[PDB]
């Protein structure tokens, strides 16, 4: 007994606590893209597993589960493998910096952000994994195409993240959260916020990004070969990582936990779910671009957009500062 | 400190020596990936935040996604590189091996006789490495500038489908 | 593209957004099968029965 | 009604909003209909018209052996030739019927848009990438019982 | 410090609960259900060389995420690099969208014919 | 009242043998919950055809909304469905091909039928039809219609339910009898001639 190990226990266990309701909202983030989608579409949804539903995603983890597990003979076995697991921890990693609340964090490192960059680099490598390891030309131009949309995003998603970065004047997140304690930076850094937006949409894999469901008339969908639990972990990969960009993006952007009544987690809470329905109804209401418009949108618009809001903005923190 | 250095310093070696003792590209790829993220933990054990962090965000994050890239362009499916497997004869390898061999002998031995207190592990964070990069070092940031704008504008007119 | 097309293209998107919402907050058109049943016209063209006469006889 | 033209360019916009404007026009056909509607028969008077009406086939003995012998041998049509094509939901549609004098067609031959469309097909995609291809396959109003039958 | 060190042990703790957890639930996928066989089960979903824009796209990618990491640098020291500093990397977004703009220019992210 | 099935490679190359149920009661409550997960989750193929495709996802739109029994996924993959539905009619062309689809499925695997055309053949009775799905792949629930209702569709989609609800498979490769066990259900025909019979009068056709 020793109340040094008590409070590393007790660290260790919010810890777990946080891991465990991120995975678990994840995946009710699946039943709600399914509900969510209903609402919007003048439906219901799925609403008799269980009471209103609520019992479906157990149903399909069960279903997930005892489906046949299936690895190609011409597949390579260890690539197959492991593209799945890097969709997945790469973005619940991207995650694991997050502050929830105040005593509430699992790591308060002098990075941060960056750690998130490097987790996007890794989701690059999930999918550019999945898509060689299927021995498939199909799915190899696919996902050829989905890598190229994902970096051409990934190139100013930093930059972007940069004028926050300039507000701030450091890379901790408690920093970044503390700075918006009089004013949130969804105001001054308004061409961040969009283009943030912008790269979080494309990186994730998300409508009107998502390759997959892009062009399934050419049946050269990465995830064609997939199936069983590995198709599972993508999309909880995929929601997961839905989940770690609103966490991401309000606290960043939308002042965290900050509030003037309510308990700060309650605030964080309702934030990140607002923007859940924001991706919600950008899915269901955005058609898809062509894939030039979108190489020309990424590299010719956005990325000299973000160069001009960081030099605008170490302008006016240099002006203002006397 | 020391059991992270020593455990990502341990499996770099073993990650590179899989590199180059191996036949198919994406799977040393792969070994090359875990051995720069376990150069990154080294950094990170030394307490270098920001060079270990840039290690994971482009070195194991954009150098080496365009080399899977260009395996992705040819479709290595082994042509004349596994039908033949001449790099693993003795008498290719032995003779370099001896000579990097030799050169390592020569490279630890002038290591072994130097001064040396340790490393105390201090962070040096990302906000000092940016007060040097643009103080004293200004003339490198800009012509480092132009050194990536030459190897941009070549590769532009050498790597061209016409 | 010009600053014109970005503009009105933004425009376009958050109309967009919009107007699904606005269907987001209307009423439900689905009709619960099979709690709710179906109706059907009479002259629906369904099962194949053979009917009877008015005294109970077979009309075939 | 009227009948919607483009300006002189075949994109998929411009086909799409020409079956939006005709859609509007089938409204106004429909709005046309229903405000005065005439008042008769639904069948014709004509010997030939089968079958019959049914309350006349269930209490008259001839209309029921027109009936008998227009539902289970088929009516004798004279032998002679027939075409018509009309604007179906996407194209012209046509029918030619050649008859033998017997209660079976002698021949029948059915034109259908889709198959002129489908071999259209290479001779506008050329020179695009693949979006275009199911963008335009999405923008033709095509199926392939049509083209096939 | 105390702090610090269970911050760390609650980082660790996250990392190998993570990769536990996602190998656990890969293990029970494969583990669990029946299996079948059959002819075309093993032949791929055909449903019964590709262009080098790709390499350019993804080395333009390289060369302005390198000169987005010098940004990176830059961005954390603003205020205390004074004037000066913002100058010079005034200099450096100058010559980068110059090279942006001569990339644009001449086709190479154009990706049309 | 049960079938036991199993493959091992005229098609298909599985037999169909009368066995008796065997069903430990935590292997039986083990089962009757992968059942429940099965059938409340089933992700059917999307595979455009013919007209009964066409209903079907008349069946899959908001109006209808089978979405709320669990099967509105609806993946362009033969590998990430569960369920092939032949919606539509099997063409002396086409069918090596729907074939090589219900080949490249997974078990677990059902099939629905859809349509006169599927089911048997129907109103073509021509040169180039196969007459019947049935021909060369196993069928679990067929539907008749020219098109069936959407509606019909999902009353087919609760039969498959309940046909999954009293069914035997195994719980892991590793352990257990590796053959699927399929119950003789008691068909609808029988099961509905009690009030079906005692229909006595409907509205007449003069009437909307
Ligand atoms: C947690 C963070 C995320 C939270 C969720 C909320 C944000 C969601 C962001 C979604 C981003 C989607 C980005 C899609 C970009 C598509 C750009 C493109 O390629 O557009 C092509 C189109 C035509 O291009 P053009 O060259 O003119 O074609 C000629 C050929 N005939 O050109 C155009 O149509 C021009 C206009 C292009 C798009 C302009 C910017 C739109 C930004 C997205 C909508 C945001 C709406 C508000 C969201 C909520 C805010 C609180
Ligand atoms: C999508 C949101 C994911 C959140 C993951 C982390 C959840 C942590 C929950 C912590 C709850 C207590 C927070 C501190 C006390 C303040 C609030 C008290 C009333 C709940
Ligand atoms: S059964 Fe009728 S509706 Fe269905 S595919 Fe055949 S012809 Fe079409």
């Amino acid at each position: 007994i020793s109340p040094e190990l008590i409070e590393i226990l007790l660290t260790i266990l919010k810890a777990v606590v946080i891991l465990l309701v991120v995975v678990t909202c994840g995946a009710f983030m699946s039943f709600g893209e399914r509900r969510l989608l209903g609402l919007f579409q003048n439906r219901y949804g799925p609403n008799r597993v269980g009471w209103g539903g609520s019992l479906q995603l157990v149903a399909d983890m069960i279903k997930m589960f005892f489906k046949e597990d299936w690895i190609p003979k011409f597949s390579d076995r260890v690539i197959f493998t492991l593209a799945p697991m890097i969709a997945f921890t790469s973005l619940l990693l991207a995650f694991a910096i997050v502050p929830v609340s105040p005593g509430w964090v699992v790591a308060d490192l002098n990075i941060g952000i960056l750690f998130f960059l490097m987790m996007a680099g890794l989701a690059v490598y999930a999918v550019l994994f999945a898509g060689w390891s299927s021995n498939n030309k199909y799915s190899l131009l696919g996902a050829m195409r989905a890598s190229a949309q994902t970096l051409s995003y990934e190139v100013f998603l930093g930059l972007s993240l940069m004028g926050v970065v300039a507000q701030a004047g450091s890379f901790n997140m408690t920093d970044i959260v503390n700075s918006q304690a009089h004013v949130w930076n969804v105001i001054p850094q308004f061409f961040g916020f969009i283009t943030f937006a912008i790269a979080g949409v494309a990186v994730c894999h998300r409508h009107p990004f998502d390759q997959p469901e892009a062009e399934q008339e050419l049946a050269d969908g990465y995830h064609i070969e997939y199936s069983g639990m590995k198709f599972g972990l993508f999309f909880v990969g995929e929601y997961i990582g839905i989940v770690t960009i609103s966490a991401l993006m309000v606290t960043l952007f939308f002042g965290g936990w900050q509030g003037p009544l309510l308990p700060p987690f309650i605030w964080f809470a309702l934030k990140t779910a607002f923007f859940m329905m924001m991706f919600i109804l950008i899915r269901a209401s955005l058609p898809r671009p062509r894939y030039d418009q979108v190489m020309s949108f990424g590299w010719k618009i956005c990325l000299p957009l973000t160069l001009i809001n960081l030099l605008v903005t170490a302008a006016v923190i240099l002006w203002q500062a006397q | 400190m020391e059991f992270a250095f020593y455990i990502c310093g341990l499996i770099a070696i073993l990650a590179t020596l899989r590199v180059i003792t191996h036949t198919n590209p994406v799977h040393a790829l792969l070994y090359l990936i875990i051995s720069l993220l376990a150069i990154s933990g080294v950094f990170f054990s030394l307490g270098a935040y920001f060079a270990g962090a840039l290690e994971i965000i482009v070195y194991a994050g954009a150098i080496m996604v365009l080399f899977v890239f260009v395996v992705m362009m040819l479709n290595l499916g082994g042509s004349e590189i596994e039908q033949e497997r001449q790099w693993l004869k003795p008498q290719v390898w032995i003779g370099p091996a001896i000579l990097s061999a030799i050169m390592l002998v020569v490279i630890v031995y002038a290591i072994l006789g130097v001064n040396d207190q340790g490393i105390d592990g201090t962070p040096i964070s990302a906000k000092a490495v940016g007060i040097t990069l643009f103080g004293p070092y200004v003339l490198a940031v800009e012509l480092a500038s132009m050194l990536l704008l030459a190897g941009l504008v070549v590769a532009f007119h050498v790597g061209r489908e016409e | 593209m010009t600053l014109k097309e970005l503009l009105v293209g933004f425009g376009t998107q958050v109309r967009s957004i919009w107007m699904i919402g606005l269907h987001a907050f209307a009423k439900r058109e689905t009709r619960m099968y099979p709690e709710e049943p179906v109706y059907l016209p009479p002259r629906y063209r369904g099962r194949i029965v053979l009917t009877r006469d008015p005294d109970g006889e077979e009309r075939c | 009604f009227e009948i919607p033209v483009g300006g002189g360019v075949s994109d998929c916009y411009t086909r799409v909003m020409l079956k939006v404007e005709e859609l509007r026009q089938s409204l106004r056909i429909l709005e046309q209909c229903l405000n005065n509607m005439p008042e008769g028969p639904f069948k014709a008077d004509h010997p030939l018209t089968t079958p019959p009406p049914k309350e006349r086939t269930l209490q008259h003995i001839e209309t029921l052996i027109t009936h008998f012998l227009q539902v289970s041998w088929g009516p004798v049509m004279p032998a002679n030739e027939s075409f018509q094509m009309i604007e179906a939901t996407k194209g012209i549609n046509s029918y030619y019927l050649t008859s033998d004098g017997s209660t079976m067609s002698y021949r029948t031959r059915v034109r259908t848009p889709s198959f002129a469309h489908l071999q259209q097909i290479p001779a506008a995609i050329r020179g695009s990438l693949v979006s275009d291809l199911i963008v335009y396959l999405g923008s033709i109003d095509f199926v392939m019982s049509d083209v096939d039958r | 410090s105390t702090e610090v060190i269970a911050h760390h042990w609650a980082f660790a703790i996250f990392l190998i609960v993570a990769i536990g957890l996602c190998c656990l639930m890969l293990v029970g996928g494969w583990f669990l259900g029946g299996r079948a066989r059959a002819r075309s089960k093993n032949v791929p979903f055909e449903s019964g060389r590709l262009s080098a824009k790709f390499y350019l796209v993804a080395m333009f990618f390289v060369i302005f995420d390198v000169e987005a990491l010098y940004l990176f640098a830059w961005s954390t020291s603003i205020r205390e690099s004074g004037w000066v500093g913002f100058v010079e990397a005034a200099i450096f977004i100058f010559v980068l969208l110059a090279g942006l703009v001569y990339l644009v220019r001449i086709g190479a992210l154009d990706w049309t014919p | 009242d049960y079938t036991l099935t199993r493959i091992d490679p005229r098609y298909p190359l599985q037999k169909q043998e009368i066995v008796t149920d065997p069903l430990n009661v935590f292997m039986g409550k083990l089962n009757d919950m992968v059942n429940w997960g099965r059938k409340n989750s089933i992700w059917p193929y999307n595979f455009g055809l013919s007209c009964c495709y066409v209903e079907m996802v008349t069946s899959f739109t908001a109006v209808h909304d089978v979405a709320r029994f669990g099967a509105e996924v609806l993946r362009a993959s033969p590998r990430q469905a569960d369920l092939m539905v032949v919606a539509g009619t099997c063409f002396t062309k086409m069918a090596p091909v729907i074939q090589r689809l219900y080949d490249q499925m997974l078990e677990p695997k059902w099939v629905i039928s859809m349509g006169a055309c599927a089911n048997s053949g129907g109103m073509y009775d021509i040169y180039s039809v196969v007459q019947g799905v049935d021909k060369f792949i196993p069928v679990d629930v067929y539907i008749p219609g020219c098109p069936p209702r959407p509606e019909a569709y999902m009353q087919a989609l609760m039969l498959l339910q309940e046909s999954i609800g009293k069914e035997r498979r195994p719980l892991s490769w590793v352990v257990g009898d590796q053959g699927v066990y399929r119950a003789n259900m008691q068909s609808e025909r029988e099961r509905k001639r009690g009030e079906r019979i005692a229909v006595t009068n409907l509205r007449t056709p003069d009437e909307i």
